[PDB]
């Protein structure tokens, strides 16, 4: 069937604070102890693509292996060939490009007369026999800030049965994100996340979307 | 060299020797007769004593070398055809303000600079008695001939680096007697060169009877070369293991190397020594050797061979661009352009050759394919001659530096034909211990940061190469033995300012012009390298960082933090006062967390670095851009002013307390009219919190902060963001 | 008319300096009759106000702005350092002129000014 | 020589070698590597390869667009007959530095440029590199340098429209370019626009004059001789793996040194588009390499 390109975009809303971290120098200033990564001209937080893609594959991993791999060249054809396989000549590029996301409602929050995009949360750490205390601040991106989520998906060699398969397996990573958290101190409540208005959008070619819509809003 | 060739040069080197003697001896006879007489006294050479007896010119008759060293001997002053120590090249550089002189010494690695003061204009005798023995003492038991020549150079050097050319002059007062002796004998051989290419032989005639004509007549090669390539192939490493940092210092080394045996390869492919050689530098150097056809075509024969060699070895990595200028004795003091104008026909020439490097057969061969190859050198991506080495893949180049990272600790480096490291056609460059010396047959033997002539008879070169412990534990250094302190290792990279603009044009403001010489700008170039090369390693000393490159060009250096910014502020206010307030340098330094890889902290500390530039130049830039001050107010006011203050307060202060320099940085951060009001309220919270001893000293700097963030004009505030940031770093456990 | 975005915090800043100071102590600089526990219960209500402000919209916040006017008269007749400040510092006509969430939270700003100022300039 | 393609970013990775390097801009081969993978998934390569055959066809190095279009500085410009004021020496030299530095004018600027008239850089993007980690091991700790764009630059390239370019390049659009794409870095907005007249004048692929280069390019084995002797250039390599489903393994293609945009040449030549396969690969690896000029006077 005929080449075409469907884009899945939502907005990330941030259900808790969220915590990814700073690296890059501009954002690795030690100003507070655990930086967030930002966008570097804006100073926002930004929710990196490769954030996204290595969590919800690695979530994945879980469902969809047959056997549980210790490297990603390991993984099941199923997840190589959306998320790409460096060793397979196949997949060496996976079927889905992600992108960063980028906070989209900063306006709003100025206008609700919010100051900073990011609390300093407190915590501490208490000895188990000498019961004192070791306290510790970490940055982490404001609950309820939004951002701009978009995802494309590449019909290429698949058989009608093989992007439905592949839809499945997107629809199940979103959720399986919904019920995990993105990359932080996420046992610790962290990294809760939702996809709002999630919506699909063949940008490319021809392809009908309206069953994978409804199948979308639905779960 | 000829024989004829060899008496010339020591007769050149050698004359104006007896200034030395007779100071320290202060007998009422001439130099000439003081100096002739006692190099009679230890050694039998007509020519050679000939031409130190009767370099003062006493029509004696012959058409003896020693017309030729006289009229040398003129050329290499700015001076044509009662007594003060020696001045400061400074005295006369840029603006006129205090004169500074210069106490004579001996050379010695471990020193502190020899600085210049006001006070010590008046001559003494005293001084040259160390000097004097020292040198006739060295010539005693001594053979003039070729291979002795290169350390006659560095005794010279030595001694007679800050003994002035004349004790009662100011025309040359500045002008060292080593640099003043050297030159001679560069423009004795170079003039020498030129009359046997012209079949010339009445030197009587030309240089005395004519000796105004000769001034006029183009005799002479301002040449040049520039090894293009540099930063990027030491600092390019794509390995973050132990390992890998043995290749940086390794790199750096070899490279300083390449430019000095291209120095030494070509100056005897040609017949001179490096007497006629002005200056090593960033991989560049400046000859003065004579205007013939033969040298010409010599240059221009040996500039192929060693892009052949450098092709076949590096690919288009390195590359070596040469160029010359004609002139004639337009170094004595239309003035304005013919000075800065020999130096540019070089520096055109090699401009030309940089920007349109190959020819059609080379190009051809370096696309010619022909390759598939799986894998490359982890180190710098080559898929050219790899190896296995300590279970990784590397070229025989990175392969030949990991060996040669094991014979770097060694003061002896010679050139043999195969063994080591290639360096040049049919040479390579090997470091090796002392012993083996006689085990091996080699063609050249350096000896790196030793001014003591040796046993092997070696060439001196000069490294400024401080180490402490190894990079990949630099970063773990930074936190005290109490746990204290961010856990990162800095770099970083300075520079001399319109250093450029000094060696070509910093005499002319004074006087008019008249004190632009050749001459004055070799002492500069000396005075550089000294600082840069010999006095930098001091300032390093008991500070756990590494010195990497050094140079008037650009200085290197990795460490951990607190020492890395130590080790700026030593090393430029040694600078200012070095240079007397004429000259600055910018730098910059880079932040970075264990294991970044070389190649990035170097990159992104030259931007800090460039951004430091981007002030009125005299400005150092640490972690950000943003972060950018005047050294000078940086240091006066951010590192022992508000730092100091900051950190008095604040070591009194209990976790809740610290917790507010938070809050400050971020008003700094957010600087707003409301933000005033706020700031104020934190303030005298802290001022609340803050214990009943320091609460005087601590209301006088709260009302001092606001006034910082409420003054109008920002530096104060700019200044405060970044100490509370220094300090932040220096607790964060 | 009274509350500017370029305005208010000079206004603060001028109405803590205006403000009554005790005089009568010989040992005391200027030291002020007011005292941030009066205030207290006040500017609660006022950052809760402001708080609000944000998760609910202007209307559904009429009640909080009544009782905000109220406490303050109140705690202006009981003492009297704090009739002196919403004097000098126009408060209850501050509140008048808020028909706005724009110029709601600019009052809440404005008290906050108010209380910096009053610790820098010496404090409870 | 048709038309302005913008592709207009905000996050990508040019790689310059290493994935902790990322420039500005990118070159013809990238962007025709990044063409043809697009055609071949398409369908229809050998219908792209038909296109980029045809001397009609022309592809240029990615430079700025910002308000308009930009221009890579004339490598050998200006000459020492218009560079040489009575100044005195550190103000020369800064100026000579500054002019080093230089690496884009904006079309409006080029002849002034030329004529002697100084210029300095802008601020077309910030680059950095971030760290990202993979949590199986302290053995993969990595660094992406990413170029991220500002003050409204775009990218744009000049090619000869045709309805086939113009559909890979919208479908290019949703792949990226360079980068880590899969992970986020290299999407763009594509729009295609009329090139004003004060550049498409200059444009030429025959010409016995002076002209500079906006395509980094090598010249036919016949053409070659003369464009070096003549010639003010600066050799770059063109390197790397070559991107391919044909085998698992991973091959270096060949090493190709072309010469650089824009350099300048007493006149035009023709290029090629180089095979630099590994030898005995399964399919050709194409490295475009043809130039599209600009006159000088
Ligand atoms: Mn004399
Ligand atoms: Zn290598």
């Amino acid at each position: 069937m005929t080449f075409a390109k469907i884009k899945f975009s939502a907005q990330i809303r941030l259900e808790t604070g969220l915590h990814i971290g700073g690296s890059d120098a501009f954002a690795a200033i030690g100003a507070i102890d655990s930086p967030v990564i930002k966008d570097p001209i804006t100073n926002l937080p930004i929710i990196p693509g490769s954030s996204l893609k290595g969590k919800m594959r690695t979530l994945l991993a879980k469902v969809y292996n047959e056997k549980v791999a210790e490297k990603p060249s390991d993984d099941s054809d199923i997840l190589s060939r959306l998320f790409g396989n460096s060793k397979d000549k196949r997949f060496k590029m996976g079927r889905l490009i992600f992108r960063d996301a980028f906070l989209s409602n900063a306006d709003e929050l100025d206008s609700l007369g919010v100051r900073s995009y990011t609390e300093v949360k407190f915590e501490n750490t208490i000895d188990r026999i000498t019961a004192e205390a070791n306290p510790r601040q970490i940055e982490r991106a404001i609950r309820n800030s939004t951002f701009d989520f978009e995802l494309i998906y590449e019909i290429t060699d698949e058989n009608e049965n093989q992007v439905e398969e592949d839809f499945k397996v997107i629809r199940d990573g979103l959720k399986l994100l919904e019920l995990d958290y993105l990359g932080g101190s996420g046992s610790r409540g962290y990294g809760k996340v939702a996809f709002e208005n999630l919506k699909a959008t063949t940008v490319f070619g021809n392809y009908d979307v309206k069953t994978l819509n409804e199948l979308l809003t639905a779960e | 060299m000829k024989k004829e060739k060899i008496d010339l040069f020591y007769g050149a080197l050698l004359h104006d020797i007896g200034k030395v003697i007779q100071r320290a001896t202060g007998e009422r006879k001439k130099h000439a007769l003081v100096g002739a007489d006692w190099f009679d006294e230890i050694a039998d050479n007509q020519v050679i004593s000939d031409q130190i007896r009767y370099h003062m010119a006493d029509k004696l008759g012959n058409d003896h070398l020693a017309y030729i060293t006289y009229i040398a001997d003129n050329i290499a002053s700015g001076v044509d055809r009662t007594y003060t120590n020696q001045a400061d090249i400074f005295n006369v550089f840029g603006a006129q303000t205090d004169k500074r002189y210069f106490k004579p010494t001996v050379l010695n690695l471990k020193s502190k600079p020899n600085f210049a003061s006001a006070t010590y204009e008046p001559f003494s005798k005293g001084d040259y008695a160390a000097i004097a023995t020292r040198i006739k003492n060295e010539l005693a038991e001594f053979e003039f001939n070729q291979v002795q020549i290169d350390s006659l150079l560095n005794l010279f050097e030595a001694t007679l680096s800050f003994v002035p050319s004349s004790t009662n002059t100011k025309e040359i007062a500045d002008i060292s007697l080593a640099d003043h002796s050297r030159l001679t004998a560069a423009f004795a051989l170079a003039i020498y060169d030129y009359l046997e290419d012209k079949g010339r032989h009445n030197y009587k005639e030309d240089l005395f009877t004519k000796v105004s004509a000769f001034y006029e007549e183009e005799a002479f090669l301002l040449a040049s070369f520039d090894l293009s390539g540099i930063q990027d192939f030491i600092y390019n490493i794509n390995i973050a293991t132990n390992g890998a940092a043995k290749q940086l210092k390794a790199r750096s080394l070899y490279l300083d190397f390449m430019s000095e045996y291209i120095a030494d390869s070509l100056l005897d492919k040609l017949g001179l020594n490096r007497a006629n050689m002005l200056y090593v530098g960033g991989g560049h150097a400046y000859f003065v050797l004579a205007n013939t056809e033969k040298t010409v075509e010599t240059l221009v024969q040996f500039e192929k061979d060693f892009n052949q060699f450098l092709l076949a070895n590096f690919q288009t990595r390195l590359y070596v661009a040469f160029g010359w200028g004609s002139f004639a004795a337009k170094d004595i003091m239309n003035s304005p352009e013919s000075y800065r104008q020999v130096y540019q026909k070089a520096s055109r020439m090699i401009s030309k050759k940089k920007i349109s490097r190959y020819d059609y057969q080379t190009l051809m061969l370096l696309n010619r394919g022909g390759k598939s190859s799986e894998r490359e050198c982890e180190i710098c991506h080559s898929v050219e001659n790899l190896v296995s080495y300590h279970d990784q893949k590397v070229c025989d180049i990175c392969r030949g530096l990991y060996q040669f990272s094991k014979e770097i600790a060694h003061d002896h480096f010679i050139i043999t034909e195969n063994e080591g490291l290639p360096i040049g056609p049919n040479a390579c460059l090997k470091g090796v211990a002392f012993e083996k010396l006689s085990q091996e047959a080699f063609s050249r033997v350096y000896v790196k940061n030793d001014y003591k002539a040796g046993t092997v008879k070696a060439t001196h070169v000069f490294v400024g190469d401080y180490q402490c412990d190894e990079i990949y534990n630099y970063a773990a250094l930074s936190k005290n033995e109490n746990g204290l302190g961010i856990k990162r290792l800095a770099v970083v990279r300075l520079d001399v300012d319109d250093l450029g603009a000094a060696f070509m044009a910093g005499f002319s403001q004074q006087g008019n012009g008249q004190y632009s010489t050749l001459s004055r700008s070799a002492t500069f170039s000396r005075s550089m390298s000294l600082f840069f090369k010999v006095y930098i390693n001091q300032f390093a000393s008991d500070k756990k960082l590494s010195i990497i490159y050094a140079g008037g060009d650009d200085v290197f250096a990795i460490g951990s933090w607190q020492d890395i910014i130590a080790f700026t502020v030593e090393l430029r206010e040694n600078f200012i006062k070095w240079t007397n307030g004429k000259l600055t340098l910018s730098a910059g330094i880079g932040l970075f967390a264990d294991k970044t890889p070389i190649s990035l902290m170097a990159h992104q500390t030259g931007e800090l670095e460039e951004a430091a530039k981007g002030n009125e130049k005299d400005s150092i830039s640490l972690f950000s851009s943003d972060y950018t001050f005047k050294f000078d107010r940086f240091i006066t006011n951010v590192y022992d002013d508000k730092l100091e203050q900051i950190r008095y307060f604040f070591n009194h202060q209990d976790e809740r307390g610290k917790n507010f320099i938070y809050k400050l940085i971020e008003l700094l951060r957010n600087h707003d009219r409301m933000n005033m009001a706020r700031l104020a309220y934190y303030l005298t919270r802290l001022e609340e919190l803050t214990r009943e001893t320091d609460r005087d000293k601590f209301k006088t700097f709260k009302n001092l902060f606001y006034s910082w963030y409420t003054n109008k004009n920002d530096k104060d505030r700019k200044e405060a963001e970044l100490a509370l940031l220094l300090y932040i770093y220096e607790i964060r456990k | 008319t009274i509350l500017t975005d370029e305005n208010y915090v000079d206004i603060a800043e001028k109405a803590i300096l205006k403000l009554e100071r005790n005089t009568r102590n010989r040992k005391n600089p200027d030291a002020f009759f007011l005292t941030t526990s009066k205030l207290r219960n006040l500017l609660s209500l006022t950052s809760t106000l402001f708080d609000e402000s944000k998760v609910k919209e202007y209307d559904a916040l009429l009640d909080r702005i009544a009782y905000l006017r109220v406490q303050f008269v109140y705690q202006a007749g009981r003492e009297i350092a704090v009739k002196d400040l919403i004097e000098k510092a126009q408060i209850l006509e501050a509140l008048k002129e808020i028909k706005d969430r724009e110029t709601l939270q600019r009052f809440c700003r404005y008290m906050e000014a108010l209380v910096a100022y009053f610790k820098f300039y010496g404090g409870k | 020589t048709y038309k302005l393609y913008i592709m207009t970013f905000q996050n990508a990775h040019f790689g310059s070698g290493t994935l902790d390097s990322s420039k500005l801009t990118f070159s013809a081969d990238r962007i025709f590597s990044a063409l043809v993978l697009e055609a071949l998934k398409m369908g229809k390569l050998d219908a792209f390869l038909a296109e980029a055959n045809q001397d009609k066809f022309t592809l240029t190095d990615a430079f700025p667009f910002q308000f308009g279009p930009f221009l890579p500085k004339p490598i050998g410009y200006p000459k020492h007959d218009q560079i040489d004021q009575s100044v005195d020496v550190k103000e020369v030299r800064r100026q000579a530095k500054l002019s080093k530095k230089l690496q884009f004018l904006a079309l409006e600027n080029v002849d002034d440029y030329l004529n002697g008239e100084l210029f300095e850089n802008e601020e077309h993007a910030v680059i950095d590199t971030v760290t990202k980690n993979q949590p199986h091991k302290d053995d993969n700790l990595y660094q992406v340098a990413t170029t991220r764009f500002s003050n409204d630059t775009s990218l744009y390239v000049i090619a000869n429209e045709s309805d086939l370019l113009n559909e890979l390049m919208s479908s290019l659009q949703y792949s990226g370019l360079g980068g880590k794409r899969s992970s986020g870095f290299g999407r763009f907005e594509l729009d295609i626009q009329n090139i004003p007249l004060e550049l498409s004048d200059r444009l030429t692929k025959n010409h016995s004059d002076k002209v500079m280069s906006l395509t980094t390019a090598l010249p036919v084995d016949a053409d070659l001789e003369e464009a070096m002797e003549d010639g003010h250039y600066l050799l770059t390599k063109s390197s790397g793996f070559a991107f391919s489903h044909a085998t698992n393994e991973n091959y270096r293609k060949q090493d190709l040194y072309k010469f650089a945009s824009g350099s300048t040449f007493s006149k035009t030549f023709e290029g090629q588009i180089v095979d630099v396969r590994p030898l005995d690969f399964p399919h050709a690896v194409l490295n475009y390499a043809k130039p599209l000029f600009f006159k000088l006077e």
